[PDB]
């Protein structure tokens, strides 16, 4: 009986959050890859002269 | 080049010597996973084993060989997340009491102990993770099963038991019960075995055991197999 | 009687608000934008040493230093660059399956089916490295450690529990629960205010490490969940799991957005991480080799084809410099 | 005529076999099985023995056939050396591999200190060292004499000759045959005694097969090794002791014999690699 | 094995 009411009080906590349209962080997230691009070895392969492997 | 770079450079290699030195030790350890329910009789043997003549990990030479078992019966976790990195363990382990055929407590009740140690069986018998790995089945106290079955019939555990309530019937029914739970019967080997509390008896059988395996895995590296 | 049913209601009230939240999912609005292309990253170094399977590994702040954990009951500090060995740590407990390095360099803590989460100290005076916490309480097996400091560590255990430990005293200070199931991973969060723990319920859970309490749920997968990476700026996370199936849900959205799948994969994850720009998804596969998602395309863009085994751990450089990868054969290779 | 170009084409075919059968070895070796095994090191050894063995064997067929020797006293040196230190790393490589299966099989408990691959690597240089100690005084005790129309490899004969070659036929028939017979059967006899005991052996029909299937390879490996070795060695201890006629039949029947000994090495990497259960999983 |  206290596990019901205590599964209860967190759906009560997780549900009165603010939540933000996908479209709005899923732009964000790309805005994010697009700013640090050019900072990313992996993604963009760095010249042997500075590349440190 | 540097001076420290060679000072650096000599230092790994001297970690890799012993490295290499604890590697070759650790090979020439028999790993023998233990397995078993509750009060199944697991430590005891451990016990009779050292004195015949978290994780508990034993250690102990015998013969020249030196069996290292590992127990995991402290742990309360899901079995299948953490029985992968028991793979390639030499054997395992399996104790079964052989009394509790009637003393299912356990948790709540009906929990039908001896079924429960039936499926455990066929959970790591039929493993994904121990096809090729052979099992030493120990059927713990039969002392106690030879002065129950006389008193409270078998068929109270098994009701499609057919047969004499004396022990050897008893027992010999056990055992067939404990091996056809073994659908890979051309991949592994269960060494079925009587514990008793004599002068180094469960330490013979199980340095059997290992040396039959040991030959089994030699036949396969050699060539032969 | 009735809080089952309630709660069954406060289930289908907080589905119905994340549906009329989602409208894009990151498939309407990333189509406009170019491919990676394919990416071939090739192996620098093979870490040798190691004789059994590897189960964890962590890279250091540093981008140079690297601690791995293996089933030899040794942890061993490599230099990437030279390939030389700084440490080789004994364990007490050989059946080791995490292992974290603290972000000072300090210490670096290991931990597995012994119950307890080992802190050995590194820079220390007398030479040799030595154990000086060893953090019990929790009953069943540690599947991930992470330094917060020099003195607070998080752990998950299999024990459904998260906790969060003061080193010094060896105590813990706040315990994390609500998973039914065994946590296996954990990540803390670029500020390590939240992070995030993978269970074996198919559930992510965001926690708050000062309250101590769940902030958000997140489900989707079919299946066990074995690996859990925020993105680097905070605000999503990625999850890797039995199914063969990654997804990338999202904290403010409090929803998954993208799915990383292919047919000829049957096989779980065991690693995940990403790249220092987020657009790169690493993920370590059973099938021997890593797999080089488009986090924002979903499409796979490079295979990480080097081990003989099932690959266990992976890491990014804090610099994004390499990619180190470990296996069950007893190898890293660190890939550029 | 008839007679000599059955030598030859015996003689070629030989050492087709001989080339072709190591160098595929060889190849699977290097390329599938990385040498991380001491049955490898061994099979390794086993077939660089035979091919250089069947390599000692166009030389001769040439000599054999212009009745002389066109190659000089340098390559006469090099080739006699070659042939004896190659049958006896062979023979001696046949040996350690029974002594390596006979400890793998009956002491498996030592077998683990010892069946590692610096071990047998260790013992292939021992025996390779121990080959060394009788191709090298024949290295530098082989020589080209002159006759009146034909030029012969032969040996110098330190006074007297008749004991100097009664002492080395004899110690190649002991270190070459009645040796290697002896170790071969006792540890593979040792060895079918013990497997008899295994209980995954000793099981269903499956394993009865299997067993048989493991008995059958050491017989035939045992009866390939005495049918390959003993009629040379006999004929050849035949001829010491009795003069016999140069005639056709004579000559064939030499000729045979010393074919027979070569199918031995031939035969090797059959038996000890393409029937290895290890090779079979590589494809 | 014998030379010829």
């Amino acid at each position: 009986i206290a596990q019901a009411r205590k599964l209860v009080e967190q759906l009560k906590m997780e549900a009165n959050i603010d939540r933000i349209k996908v479209s709005k962080a899923a732009a964000d997230l790309m805005a994010y890859c697009e700013a640090h691009a050019k900072e990313d070895p992996l993604l963009t392969p760095v010249p042997a002269s500075e590349n440190p492997f | 080049l540097s001076a420290e770079d060679k000072a650096a450079v000599e230092r790994s290699k001297m970690i890799d010597r012993n490295l290499r030195e604890d590697g070759e030790k650790q090979r020439r350890e028999i790993k023998l996973l233990l397995l078993g329910t509750s009060n199944s009789g697991k430590n005891t043997i451990v016990k009779q084993m050292k004195i015949i003549h978290g994780i508990v990990e034993n250690k102990f030479t015998f013969k020249e060989l030196t069996f290292k078992m590992v127990d995991v019966g402290a742990q309360r976790s899901e079995r299948k997340k953490w029985i992968h990195c028991f793979e390639g363990v030499t054997a395992i382990i399996f104790c079964v009491e052989l009394s509790g055929y009637d003393l299912k407590l356990y948790e709540d009740n009906q929990t039908s102990r001896m079924a429960a140690s039936l499926k455990l069986f066929d959970s790591i018998c039929n493993n994904k993770w121990f096809i090729d790995t052979s099992l030493i089945l120990f059927l713990n106290k039969k002392d106690l099963l030879a002065e129950k079955i006389r008193r409270i019939p078998l068929t109270i555990c098994f009701p499609e038991y057919k047969g004499q309530n004396t022990y050897e019937e008893a027992a010999v029914y056990i055992q067939r019960q404990f091996e056809d739970l073994n659908r890979n019967k051309e991949t592994k080997e269960i060494y079925s075995h009587f514990t008793c509390s004599t002068d180094t008896s469960n330490i013979q059988f199980v340095f059997d055991a290992v040396t039959d395996v040991i030959i089994q895995n030699n036949l396969k590296y050699i060539g032969l197999c | 009687d009735q809080l089952r049913q309630e709660a069954e209601q406060l289930k289908n009230q907080i589905r119905d608000a994340r549906k009329a939240c989602a409208d894009a999912t990151l498939s309407q609005i990333t189509n406009n934008i170019d491919p990676v292309g394919r990416i071939q990253m090739r192996t620098r170094r093979t870490l040798r040493g190691h004789l059994a399977k590897i189960y964890a590994m962590h890279w250091g702040t540093d981008s140079r230093l690297l601690v791995s954990a293996s089933q030899d009951g040794k942890l061993i500090i490599w230099d990437s660059y030279t390939t030389n060995k700084v440490h080789a740590i004994p364990l007490r407990s050989s059946w080791v399956m995490t292992c974290a390095y603290a972000p000072s360099g300090n210490y670096v803590a290991c931990g597995g089916l012994d119950n307890i989460c080992s802190i050995y100290n590194l820079k220390t005076r007398e030479g040799n490295v030595r154990v000086s916490r060893e953090l019990a309480g929790h009953t069943g097996y540690l599947s991930c450690c992470r330094f917060l400091d020099d003195n607070q560590i998080v752990t998950s255990s299999g024990d459904t529990t998260c906790a969060l430990w003061d080193i010094e005293t060896g105590q813990q200070t706040t315990t994390f629960t609500g998973h039914t199931g065994d946590v296996m991973s954990l990540s803390l969060a670029p500020d390590t205010r939240l992070f995030v723990s993978g269970a074996c319920d198919a559930s992510a859970k965001l926690w708050d490490v000062r309250e101590g309490m769940c902030r958000q749920t997140f489900t989707g997968h079919e299946s066990d969940i074995n690996a859990i990476c925020f993105f680097p700026n905070g605000n999503a996370f990625a999850t890797g799991s039995d199914d063969a199936t990654c997804r990338l849900f999202d904290l403010r959205a409090d929803q998954e957005l993208m799915t990383y799948s292919h047919d000829n994969i049957i096989c779980g994850i065991t690693s995940v991480s990403f790249s220092k720009s987020g657009r790169l998804l690493l993920a370590g596969y059973d099938d021997f080799n890593c797999n080089v998602w488009d986090a924002l395309k979903a499409d796979r863009a490079g295979v990480l084809a080097g081990h003989d085994n099932r690959v266990s751990c992976l890491g990014v450089t804090d610099d994004g410099m390499a990619v180190a990868t470990g296996s069950w054969d007893s190898f890293l290779k660190i890939w550029n | 005529m008839v007679t000599a170009i059955t030598i030859m084409a015996l003689y070629s075919i030989v050492c087709v076999v001989g080339l072709f059968g190591n160098f595929l070895v060889m190849y699977v070796i290097v390329r599938y099985t990385k040498m991380k095994t001491a049955t490898n090191i061994y099979i390794f050894n086993l077939a660089l023995a035979d091919a250089l063995a069947t390599s000692t064997l166009p030389f001769q067929s040439v000599n054999y056939l212009m009745g002389t020797w066109p190659f000089g006293n340098i390559l006469c040196k090099i080739v006699i050396s070659i042939d004896y230190y190659n049958m006896f790393t062979s023979i001696f490589t046949l040996c350690t591999m029974s002594v390596d299966r006979y400890i793998a099989v009956c002491h498996p408990v030592k077998a683990l200190d010892f069946r590692t691959p610096r071990n047998a690597k260790i013992v292939n240089v021992c025996n390779w060292i121990l080959s060394s100690a009788i191709g090298l005084p024949v290295m530098f005790m082989a020589t080209t004499k002159y006759r009146q129309g034909s030029i012969d490899c032969t040996l110098t004969f330190s006074h007297p000759t008749w004991y100097w070659e009664n002492l080395l036929k004899i110690c190649v028939f002991i270190f070459a045959f009645i040796m290697p017979v002896l170790i071969i059967t006792v540890c593979y006899g040792l060895m079918i005694l013990r497997l008899k005991s295994v209980r995954m052996l000793s099981g269903s029909k499956e394993k009865d097969r299997n067993l048989r299937r493991i008995t059958r390879m050491v017989l035939v490996v045992v009866a390939v090794f005495i049918v390959c070795w003993t009629p040379i060695h006999i004929y050849v201890i035949i001829k010491a002791l009795i003069t016999i006629p140069e005639t056709t039949f004579q000559t064939v029947s030499w000729h045979f014999c010393i074919a027979l000994g070569y199918t031995n090495s031939c035969l090797n990497p059959v038996l000890y690699a393409f029937l290895d259960e290890n090779f079979k999983r590589c494809f | 094995y014998p030379w010829f």
